[PDB]
């Protein structure tokens, strides 16, 4: 019924880009991790605002539209500019790919960093379920659930009855 | 009970290529590449010229289709496809370097240098121009002599270009119709014309034409191109036949001017400018075209790079 | 007496890049893991695909070697002609050097994403022991082997008498 | 029990360039610079015109060695180191322009000027050109005024180009070595020529004096040529030494010319050239020739360059 | 009060890149790691090395600054060179850009692969806090503390202490 | 117990660019853009000819600001803004290709050209070119008719190139100040000069008329020049105002050519030069001349890109 990032995304996740999703007998219920979708969005926006920077080069014609050039020159300035123009699209292509790669390799390991201070933070008292989710081994509702989005969550509490539900 | 960390998802997103592997769905994705320009020219708060049946090598020569556009400053100089450079038909002998400081120059200043001798008529009947009768360029003299059998005088006229910036000169040379028109309209003889300057010393001689009939009229104009530095001296030695000029041609300063086919649009501005029309996006590339002038986005072959903005979209 | 990624590499495996090596019953069983290695494989084929792609814009000849042109174009034309030799050759070294991290990076990284894989199946049982392997506290036999090869296990069943012998 | 996971390795690898190690081992790479060629030039698919002891000009001036090319069709054209332009000296004016016109011309259709001549002879056979006799350019016609000692009367001649594609003229001006001999050829008196088009304006002047001796013979032809646009004409306004068309040069399409010192090959069907072989590879890089026709890798310094296709080997 | 890595940082280590801080009741103190950080800075030299590139192509000079060459090929000279450079320009900022991005992954990574060692070294024998310390639950002072900073530790004579410690 | 691990961190630190973010702060970094320069030119090693008031093109054809530099053999070339291509007013036609081809020649070494006058005058002088009072180009003679106001025959020589190496030969037309300077020397009428090879084929003509004073004497001479092929032969046809050559001028071997307005340093050996100075770094880029030559950094428009040596510099509370 429930399945983390590890298989399936969340379409009904509108508000926010991370969070987290609650199943219990106390309810159910889907929130936004604010820290983690507002620092993916702002990496991300600065890596646009490094994309969108002008040239700051003015360039004259050199050729001629109305009126042809010289055979001779004309032909090593088009030999030039497809030079240039194989030299930019190669240069677009492989960035564009390559920050596409970077783009989908670093939403991955925001995710997986996500999911590591999720792990490091419940430690003994939870466990992975391989899917996204993590198993509780110990009864809590909705105010635990805020803790953990809110980086506040101890794992102080009654370990000894998580242990014995696992052991 | 169970927690489950996840993230979002569409029911359809876009894909974009990555290094590895082709048409990977991500849920949101920018465009990289323009592809949608503005049809008209987006010239607002700078200083344009629309030079018409005018071309932008004209606008020193004075042809009659922009008599009125001889002195102006311009931050934006625009030819159009339909410009011409010519009433009597004629070349510039370095035509694209000339046009190419031009959209570099600014625009124009102009100094009127003299040739005060006699025997000369300044109209140089051509039917070519119309605008009040037969007459040659506003800012050009020539010097046909005494009408039939009259020997050419040989003249000697220099310019000393006082002011601080370099001066461009242009003049030209008639090649007539025919002999008969070189023995009756320049005199009998031959016609040497030399060019003098610190760095120039270039002779030419004109010859009978014996050309099509281009424009009505046989015959060619050969214009020519000389800059001075400040302070040099220019020296016009001649007795064949010359084209005249009244003034010398000075530079205002930056331009950037494009050649374009469309309408001026005073209210958008913009600083990417071609052929077809402008761009006024702020993407790093496009593929309208190669021929760009200003701060521009970079000319690529691909017509879209999609860059991903969201994560991989796996949807339930 | 098998060793895994971590300290070293295993020569052996004919059929396939990635697998799985163990000691049970039967003794030092050898196997490959096909699917880890055709995404790899699918990941490197299409990075040479885009790499070994050819282009489709024709230049002719701008000089001429039986005849000598122009000293003052022909130098701007070697000069313009070596300029793109550099910028290539760097755009070469560097694709090539780039793209050889990323190979050997993806090749990591499917390597950890096959252990990861392994360790969320034996949860509890999974006891890394630092070499790239997973001691397995429970008696597993062939069945269960070919099962961890592929992707149904189950952590139940074993996990009572792995953690008797584990605890 | 005991489950290790862990990859593959080889005895012995490769090495490859990584951005941290410049030698890193590798299980296996393939190599991405060709230096693997042909020895023969690839005609398979392509009409293949071998210009053996021809020059590219020798299909337009039509000297005894290109006597089978006058109106030669094909897709790829190939010049060789030991072919001529010429049989009787001289040389082109901007003959880099016209190869490279002629290298994408897709071969040339020949169709009649027309040009009737009277007062003339129209021979001009020399011993540097032979055709089981004295004999001179198949496609010039050299004129020569009647006989010998006689002023050469002026003739101006003109050809309009009715076809779609731009029409290629070529002309040239004999410069006869010695002044004796081109006022016994053409008579005494000044010459001079004048050739000129809507958009082409040129003119030419005669230059007797001393020359070496080439195959023979003491005086240089040089060859000029015009493009004509669709509709328009062409003037020959001349006093001697004209060098005469007989047939207009039309493009058939589009070709890609080449130099080479190696024999063709039907077989190979490869996709670029270079003088020595045939490059034919899917390596998006090559170390062979720097100066490559085609489609075909970018050149590059480095012999070679691996790029790894397997994981890093750890030898154990 | 130590736990600087996951978010302070040590301000204080100076002999190394990465190292070891210790709680131990004895008395505190900081010591360096050599090995992974003489493997970073050894992969960083590296990339100095090889971002030398230093050319063997011989370039002339073409463009006369005494006196001005034809303006058409000058302006053909200045609009080569001027494409060239902002080819050269977007050249080095990217591949600054890519080598500060891949010299900060590295280092994260270098740090990321070191606890992670420690991590598998300890097996059970240490829990993780979350903020940068591995919590040892058996007391230990100078043999277990540099059997850790090294590579080689036994875990087996502390497995009885850990795990009869949590449970 | 607590075992920490941790990274070597910095209160001061400084800023590097990466792809994603701008700014980010690391331990340490290092430049990839070099901006300094070394005001002189670090020549040690290399043969160098200083030439002050020299111009390259005038190493060929000798005015007096070159009479040391007739049959220079160097490695580096130094030219200068104060220096001159000429002494009697004039210019070389394609001068740029000319001094393009003399940059790299490695030096000249002339051989006689073998051409024996008679019935002109060969020792004709300007006020302009002053080498002990009155003199002109020392490797070039002028040749007038043989008196003031009288004919100048007409003359035909030639060279043949023994070398292995194609000869530089270099020319001068010569356009007089006036039609009177054109008939007070080499006589009346209409003058042709015409110059020819096997592949080679060209024809000037001088040009009397007006001209501004420059440097004195109100004329000018145009300086062609050509390439000998090996085995290949070389006609000269004049009929007065033709300067013709005294020796064929062969090229040494390899060099290269420096624009600048520095000193000469030989203590110092550098890798290429510019105008303001030599560039000696091991750096990528340089973002001080765009037209530096020789064997060194790509120029960049960026002032200065931070290459991180360290990692990022997270500070600790
Ligand atoms: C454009 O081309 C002109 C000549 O055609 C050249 O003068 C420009 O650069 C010149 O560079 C010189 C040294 O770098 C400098 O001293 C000179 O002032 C400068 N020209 C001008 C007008 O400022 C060429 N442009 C570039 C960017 O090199
Ligand atoms: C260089 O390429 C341009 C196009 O990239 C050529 O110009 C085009 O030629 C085609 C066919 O004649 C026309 O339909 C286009 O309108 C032309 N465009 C422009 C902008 O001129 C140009 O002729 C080529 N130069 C040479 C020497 O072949
Ligand atoms: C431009 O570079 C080419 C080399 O790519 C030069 O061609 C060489 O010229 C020398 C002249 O002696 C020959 O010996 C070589 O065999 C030529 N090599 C090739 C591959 O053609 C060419 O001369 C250079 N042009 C200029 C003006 O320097
Ligand atoms: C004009 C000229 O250079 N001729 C030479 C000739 O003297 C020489 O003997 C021969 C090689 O044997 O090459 C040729
Ligand atoms: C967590 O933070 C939210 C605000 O983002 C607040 O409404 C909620 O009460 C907090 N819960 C806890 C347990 O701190
Ligand atoms: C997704 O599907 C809906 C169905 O109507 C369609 O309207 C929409 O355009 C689709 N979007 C994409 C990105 O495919
Ligand atoms: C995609 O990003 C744009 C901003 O660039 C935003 O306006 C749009 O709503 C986003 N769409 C989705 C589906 O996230
Ligand atoms: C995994 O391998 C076992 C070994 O026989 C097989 O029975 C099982 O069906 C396999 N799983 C799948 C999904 O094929
Ligand atoms: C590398 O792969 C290619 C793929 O065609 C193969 O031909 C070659 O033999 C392989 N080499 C090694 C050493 O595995
Ligand atoms: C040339 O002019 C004729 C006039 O009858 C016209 O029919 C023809 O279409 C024109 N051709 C071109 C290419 O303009
Ligand atoms: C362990 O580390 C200590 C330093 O704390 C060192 O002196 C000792 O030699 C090391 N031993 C081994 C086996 O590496
Ligand atoms: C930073 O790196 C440079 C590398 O050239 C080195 O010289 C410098 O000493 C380093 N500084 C610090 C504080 O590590």
């Amino acid at each position: 019924a429930i399945a983390g990032f590890i298989e399936n995304g969340w379409e009904g996740l509108i508000d926010g880009w991370y969070g987290f999703r609650h199943q219990n007998a106390q309810g159910e219920g889907t929130a936004a991790d604010y820290k983690s979708t507002q620092s993916a969005i702002d990496q991300i926006t600065g890596k646009l605002n490094r994309l969108i920077e002008k040239t700051n080069q003015q360039f004259e014609l050199i050729d001629n539209e109305f009126t042809e050039v010289e055979k001779q020159i004309g032909n090593v300035i088009n030999w030039t500019r497809d030079s240039i123009t194989e030299v930019w699209s190669y240069n677009a292509e492989l960035l564009v790919a390559m920050e596409n790669q970077h783009t989908i390799d670093l939403a991955d390991s925001e995710m997986d960093k996500l999911y590591e201070r999720v792990k490091r933070q419940l430690r003994e008292n939870a466990e992975e379920d391989g899917t996204g989710c993590f198993e509780i081994f110990h009864k809590c509702d909705d105010d635990c659930m805020a803790s953990i989005r809110n980086n506040t969550y101890d794992h102080s509490k009654y370990r000894e009855e998580a242990m014995q539900n696992r052991i | 009970d169970k927690i489950c960390l996840g993230h979002h998802a569409v029911s359809n997103g876009t894909k974009v290529n990555t290094l590895t592997e082709r048409g990977v769905e991500v849920v949101n994705a920018t465009e990289t590449v323009e592809r949608t320009n503005i049809p008209r020219i987006c010239s607002k708060g700078k200083r344009t010229v629309d030079l018409g049946q005018c071309g932008l090598l004209g606008t020193i020569t004075g042809p009659p289709q922009c008599d009125q556009f001889l002195e102006f400053s311009a931050d934006l100089i625009i030819e159009r496809r339909e410009g011409s450079d010519v009433c009597f038909p004629g070349k510039f002998v370095n035509e694209e370097a000339l046009r190419q400081i031009l959209r570099e120059s600014g625009g124009i200043d102009k100094e009127a240098m003299g040739f005060t001798y006699s025997g000369i008529r300044t109209n140089g009947a051509t039917s070519s121009c119309r605008r009040s009768g037969s007459s040659f360029y506003a800012e050009m003299k020539w010097l046909l002599s005494n009408t039939d059998n009259a020997a050419f005088p040989q003249m000697t006229k220099s310019y000393k270009n006082t002011r601080k910036n370099p001066a461009l000169i242009v003049w030209g040379i008639h090649h007539s119709g025919s002999t008969a028109e070189q023995t009756k309209l320049y005199g009998s003889g031959n016609k040497l014309v030399t060019v003098g300057s610190s760095n120039y010393q270039q002779s030419f001689v004109p010859s009978p034409g014996a050309r099509t009939q281009v424009n009505g009229q046989s015959g060619r104009i050969d214009f020519h191109w000389l800059m001075l530095n400040p302070n040099d001296t220019v020296t016009f030695s001649f007795n064949g036949a010359f084209i005249a000029p009244d003034r010398a041609s000075f530079l205002r300063g930056k331009s950037m001017g494009i050649q374009s086919g469309v309408q001026v649009d005073a209210d958008c501005e913009g600083d990417c400018y071609y052929s077809g029309g402008t761009i006024i996006s702020n993407l790093p590339f496009q593929n309208i075209d190669s021929r760009a002038v200003g701060k521009c986005p970079r000319y690529v072959k691909q017509r879209s790079l999609l860059l991903a903005t969201g994560m991989k979209n796996v949807p339930e």
